[PDB]
């Protein structure tokens, strides 16, 4: 009996999500009672896996023992979830038998566990009943000033984006998600003013309102006690952003940190994402970057085009180059690079010079000039020129016998600079002290 | 060993002889050495080569002007040695405790 | 710099053995 | 905790030296003691 | 409205109407049928932002239009392949380039743009070139005749050096107290039972 | 030890495989000769398939008979150590069988028998020895996974206990593999501790054995350790007297004799490139030795001429301008070239410059690290 066995090993599954839901909502009211938050936020931690596993009807499960106090929610979760479990089923799992007080559900808990229902639905699918029912928790949470709920609105909040980016609409969204910004800055949340400003970005750069977003992030300030995950999409998101708009540099540094405060272990397609735009900032403003990402195991799929490209631009040859770009110009804007690509059309010259300034210090307009292929020695003068201009090379240029003098690079440890940077990181290393004694708990 | 116990006699009295007329000196023209030590001028700038290789006298040949500027080498800051040994000690321990840290939570 | 590194760490050490013990030690009290 | 849902998907280590020449030496060695 | 204030060279009427122009061509796209006489002035705003060098708008706006648009138009690629010359700075070439203009819409922004690239070869001149002679500025930027030049001098006029090199890119204190501070600072982190 | 396989085998594969060496009658003749002679059936099948040999008919058919009745009295002898003998002399029959399957070339049915006759196995001697057949396989057919699980076994069994013997040959084994992963640090230090003790004479002529670690050596140690090693070397000089020309080339680097230490990398490449084992490191080695011919000549100067680099190198100005351009570039020198004026500079960073640099970024390292720990903690 395939289908029995199939059958028993899905319902002792069912009992120990059952168990883990049990715990998370006693973790939930207990730092309610305790005043404390953030155990909601361990709560949430293991979310992933509570939606990997699904629970396909051990929601129903649950919520038919759950959801007897405030039985309200009945009307609209079961017939969502259906009735579909097998007649015989001899748990009656519920808090206390569901009730020894029959008090309500505390706003938090059943905020969560409506919000596992909307993920269930949320896999399953059905964006209707699954869009109308987030809609309904946004009422529950605005409705809800209540500051634990906080984490639990800002999950909400990222999810029915989700969805409603899944039916391809938004725009409610940024209406809806813009009054919860304001809200959540009024009161002074920080991961769910973190979340939602990463929310609302997303929203439009998928429209493409890059100057729009651009005045927004500039007159918006980002919390520094956000987790490293909403750092790594705001990180991203700031430096796609300065990038379209011709800051390479801070491009390149904002989009290193964000991949440095990524997660390693997976979010393969959010790093892949990283690398290709870092792999363009950088390739445009002339460091061709290192061949490590190329041979990492999770990246090289995703990337055999960039490397196709960066090998192009190495080579300094426009005929393979454009080549890539007609093979593989569908996924490039199908990331969005075509800009960028363009940018790239002409950056390409600016890495030929950059390179030949760092191997010489006195050489030859006209030897430069033919070295790059560049005809009529004197476009050479005004490419090297623009290049001071932009800093990507430092170095005077005498027109008079026509050389460029690189800049004689100065003892910079002979300086403050170094005092500057280890006084940056002496207070870093001294937050970093101070923050953890606060952290230090002591039992009673 | 006349066949090559003189040729080592000749080399580390060369090397002598040249140790001598340097110290006295800081830049100074290679010819002029070439003259003082009484031989070639391309065998004289290759032995002080090997020298400076082998890290026998702190001095820099330069062939453009044609001379030899010694110099005085300071001690290797030791200090930021054994920071740059401590640094990767704690990243060993910061590593440990990731992993333990990862293992009870 | 080295030497703040120093403190940092250790204090830090000391954070992860203080939060592990209290975990298990409320573990405990719930069994 | 988290995953990005939104974003989906010769053993050693060298450099761009690949950079596509002939025989590094043979044919250069060659050619220079040729023309000199 | 917009042609108008190009007829009048009113930039502050242009800009306007283009502004209530892109409010209507992009938000409205499905209700809303193609504008025959939109890429032509879109390209138009193209050269109007190169000429006033907002080159961060002027890219934002590009990645707003459609991706095939950018090369299959023509009054949208031009601006576009001029503004990739006075990027990779071949300046003779954008000068050569005067004529291939789609529309003759594009009037008198190209005119802007040639005095965009004066200023900026100005401030190439200005910070690089050090010490460069009367007669190599004059072919150089391609100002008129040399008594126009000696009036370009109005433009900070350098110094001319001592031959009209227009001078050349023009180019301690121990920070005790504000290290003190810092240092103060790092005893009072150690310090405090904290 | 026995060949089983011969890699000279392998490395006349190699050649075969190489494109203008397809044509090597001579090494055709030769390989299959050693095919027919020690019954190489699938190995030759294999062989033939893969360059497109006309397969060997009537020979061939002989050939597989003598195999198939090698294999029957093999099986059969098995069977009766099986059924009347003890487990002493049943290991040494499966493990002559598998001797065998290595002597046809029936690589997963050796794997099998040595892995059954390892399983069964209880001596640490007899277990060492079935590895090192196992190895010698591997590095035959370059299955890297292979070579790297046989190695840990056989140190698994080593730290339980083990023979300097064994130990000096699983040392060869692991120099082996290191160059043919392009490891050449770790391969150079294992080889120069082995030369005092080489024993895998199955493995490799000694002569070529110690070519190879002088090619190391010169690759991946500095000029002191070059000197106590290679040049004091008691064998690594004797050997050296046969050998007349890594000879040269060692000693031209040495006392910076150059264009002579040119000519004497070009030939070594060009032996390389034949070398099966190093065919796939010979561009990247020859890269290092001209940097490294580079290095040592600037690092006993400040500002030298261009066109005495290119006397002294004995070749042209353009193309040695070029190689140094691209090596700056690259970024493996401290060195800046002036072209209006030929010349050459070392910008050589001071000890406290380098040292800074070195502790601002491994501050970074480990200042990210300490963040990210105390985050996922704190919160």
């Amino acid at each position: 009996t395939a289908a029995a066995a199939a059958e028993h090993s899905q319902r002792e599954l069912d009992t120990v999500t059952l168990e883990d839901i049990k715990e998370h909502v006693k973790q939930l009211e207990k730092a309610v009672s305790g005043k404390e938050p953030r155990f909601v936020l361990r709560a949430l931690r293991m979310l992933p896996s509570t939606s990997r596993r699904l629970n396909h009807y051990v929601l129903y499960k649950a919520v038919q023992g759950f959801f007897t106090s405030n039985n309200a929610t009945r009307d609209f979760l079961l017939p969502f979830l259906e009735e579909p479990m097998d007649t015989e089923a001899d748990l009656q799992f519920r808090p206390r038998t569901g009730k020894a007080a029959s008090t309500p559900l505390l706003p938090e808990v059943e905020a969560y566990l409506q919000l596992l229902v909307v993920i269930f639905m949320m896999n399953s699918k059905r964006y209707k009943e699954a869009q109308k029912i987030s809609d309904d928790l946004m009422q529950k949470i605005s409705t809800q000033n209540r500051r634990a709920l906080d984490l639990v609105a800002a999950k909400c909040y990222y999810y029915h984006a989700r969805v409603y980016e899944f039916l391809d609409k938004l725009d409610v969204v940024r209406s809806f998600l813009h009054a919860r910004l304001r809200t959540a800055t009024l009161r002074h949340d920080a991961d769910g003013q973190a979340t939602l400003l990463n929310l609302l970005l997303r929203n439009y750069l998928h429209y493409s309102l890059y100057d729009q977003a651009e005045k927004l992030v500039s007159k918006s300030v980002f919390p520094e006690q956000a987790n490293n995950n909403e750092w790594a999409r705001y990180l991203y998101y700031t430096g796609r952003i300065k990038a379209i708009q011709l800051e390479y540099s801070e491009a390149r540094r904002t989009m290193t940190n964000a991949l440095r405060k990524a997660p390693q272990h997976t979010a393969v397609g959010f790093k892949q994402t990283v690398h290709k735009l870092l792999i363009v900032v950088e390739l445009l403003l002339g460091e061709i970057p290192d061949r490590l990402q190329f041979r990492q195991p999770s990246l090289k799929r995703s990337l055999m085009p960039y490397f196709l490209l960066t090998q192009a631009v190495r080579t300094g040859n426009l005929a393979k180059f454009n080549q890539v770009l007609d093979q593989f110009g569908e996924k490039f804007q199908a990331d969005g690079t075509y800009t960028l690509i363009i940018r790239l059309r002409h950056n390409v010259i600016k890495t030929g010079v950059r390179m030949i300034s760092l191997s010489y210090s006195r050489i030859s307009l006209a030897d430069i000039a033919q070295k790059l292929q560049l005809d009529s020695p004197e476009d050479a003068e005004f490419i090297v020129a623009k290049a001071i201009r932009d800093g990507v090379i430092e170095a005077s240029i005498n027109h008079e016998k026509g050389y460029v003098q690189s800049k004689e690079m100065i003892d910079i440890y002979s300086t403050r600079e170094p005092q500057l940077a280890f006084h940056q990181r002496i207070s870093f290393c001294l937050d970093i002290h101070n923050m953890s004694v606060k952290a230090m708990r002591f039992p009673p | 060993i006349i066949s090559t116990h003189l040729a080592k006699l000749y080399d580390n009295l060369l090397e002598q002889n040249l140790i001598r007329v340097i110290e006295p000196f800081s830049r100074v023209q290679i010819e002029h050495i070439s003259s003082l030590i009484k031989l070639s001028k391309a065998d004289v700038e290759r032995k002080l080569s090997q020298m400076i290789l082998d890290k026998k006298f702190h001095g820099i040949l330069d062939q453009g002007e044609g001379v030899l500027i010694i110099f005085d080498e300071p001690p290797v800051d030791k200090t930021y040695e054994a920071a740059l040994e401590t640094i990767q000690n704690m990243s060993k321990v910061v590593d440990s405790l990731y992993n333990k840290a990862k293992k009870l939570t | 710099y080295l030497a703040s590194l120093i403190r940092s760490v250790v204090a830090l050490h000391n954070l992860i053995n203080n939060k592990i013990a209290n975990r298990d030690a409320e573990k405990k009290e719930g069994q | 905790d988290d995953e990005f849902e939104e974003f989906p998907a010769h053993v050693w280590e060298d450099n761009w030296d690949d950079d596509n020449v002939e025989d590094d030496f043979s044919n250069q060695l060659r050619a220079e003691l040729e023309k000199h | 409205g917009a042609q108008w204030s190009i007829l009048r060279k009113d930039i502050p009427s242009f800009e306007r109407y283009m502004a209530q122009l892109k409010c209507y061509y992009f938000d409205y796209k499905e209700q809303l049928p193609e504008s025959a006489y939109m890429h032509q002035l879109l390209g138009l705003n193209l050269l109007f932002l190169l000429s006033q060098n907002r080159v961060a708008e002027f890219h934002t706006e590009l990645e707003r239009l459609p991706a095939k648009d950018i090369q299959t138009n023509v009054y949208i690629k031009h601006p576009v392949s001029l503004e990739q010359y006075l990027m990779e700075g071949s300046y003779n070439k954008v000068f050569l380039a005067k004529g291939n203009i789609p529309a003759e819409s594009y009037t008198f922004f190209i005119d802007i743009l040639l005095d965009t690239i004066r200023d900026e070869i100005a401030g190439c001149i200005e910070k690089a070139y050090e010490k460069i002679l009367f007669t190599e500025a004059t072919r150089i930027l391609f100002f008129n005749t040399p008594k126009k030049m000696t009036d370009y001098a109005k433009k900070r006029g350098w110094v001319l050096g001592p031959n009209n090199y227009y001078s050349f890119a023009s180019q301690t204190t121990i920070p005790s107290t504000e290290l003190a501070k810092q240092v103060i600072e790092y005893a009072r982190q150690l310090e405090m039972i904290v | 030890l026995p060949k089983n396989p011969d890699l000279r085998i392998a490395q006349l594969r190699f050649l075969l495989s190489l494109p203008e060496h397809r044509g090597d009658a001579a090494v055709r003749d030769e390989l299959m000769a050693a095919v027919r002679d020690n019954n190489m059936a699938p190995y030759y099948e294999a062989l033939c398939k893969s360059l497109d040999w006309q397969i060997d008919v009537d020979l061939l058919n002989k050939m597989k008979k003598a195999n198939e009745d090698e294999l029957k009295r093999l099986d059969e002898e098995l069977e009766d150590a099986e059924k009347n003998l003890g487990e002493s002399e049943i290991r040494d029959a499966m493990m002559a069988k598998a001797e065998y399957l290595c002597r046809i070339g029936d690589k997963e049915g050796a794997l099998t028998a040595f892995r059954k006759t390892y399983d069964k196995t209880v001596a640490l001697g007899h277990r060492l020895d079935i590895v090192f057949y196992l190895l010698r396989i591997g590095l035959f057919y370059m299955d890297n996974d292979l070579i790297t699980r046989n190695t840990e076994k056989a140190k698994s069994l080593i730290e339980e206990g083990g023979d300097w013997d064994r130990r000096n040959r699983l040392k060869v084994y692991q120099g082996l593999y290191c160059v043919a992963i392009r490891d050449f640090k770790q391969a150079a230090e294992l080889f120069l501790d082995t030369v005092s003790t080489f024993t895998s004479y199955e493995l490799m002529d000694y002569k070529t054995f110690v070519t190879y670690t002088v090619y190391v050596s010169m690759i991946a140690l500095e000029r002191p350790d070059l000197r106590e090693k290679v040049i004091k070397g008691a064998e690594i000089l004797e050997v050296l007297h046969s050998l007349p020309a890594v000879r040269q080339y060692l000693f031209s680097l040495y006392e910076c004799r150059y264009s002579v230490f040119f000519q004497s990398l070009a030939v070594v490449e060009q032996e390389m490139k034949k070398d099966w084992l190093f065919a796939p490191h010979y561009r990247y080695y020859v890269r290092e030795m001209r940097i490294h011919a580079y290095s040592q000549l600037l690092e006993s100067y400040r500002s030298l001429t261009l066109g005495y680099m290119a006397e002294a190198f004995g070749v042209g100005v353009e193309f040695i301008d070029q190689e140094l351009s691209r090596f700056i570039a690259a970024g493996r020198l401290h060195c800046k070239i002036d072209k209006v004026n030929e010349i050459v500079e070392t910008n050589r960073p001071d000890s406290k410059n380098w040292q800074y640099q070195e502790t601002i970024k491994k501050g970074d390292l480990l200042l990210n690290r300490v963040q990210k720990l105390s985050r996922v903690i704190n919160m």
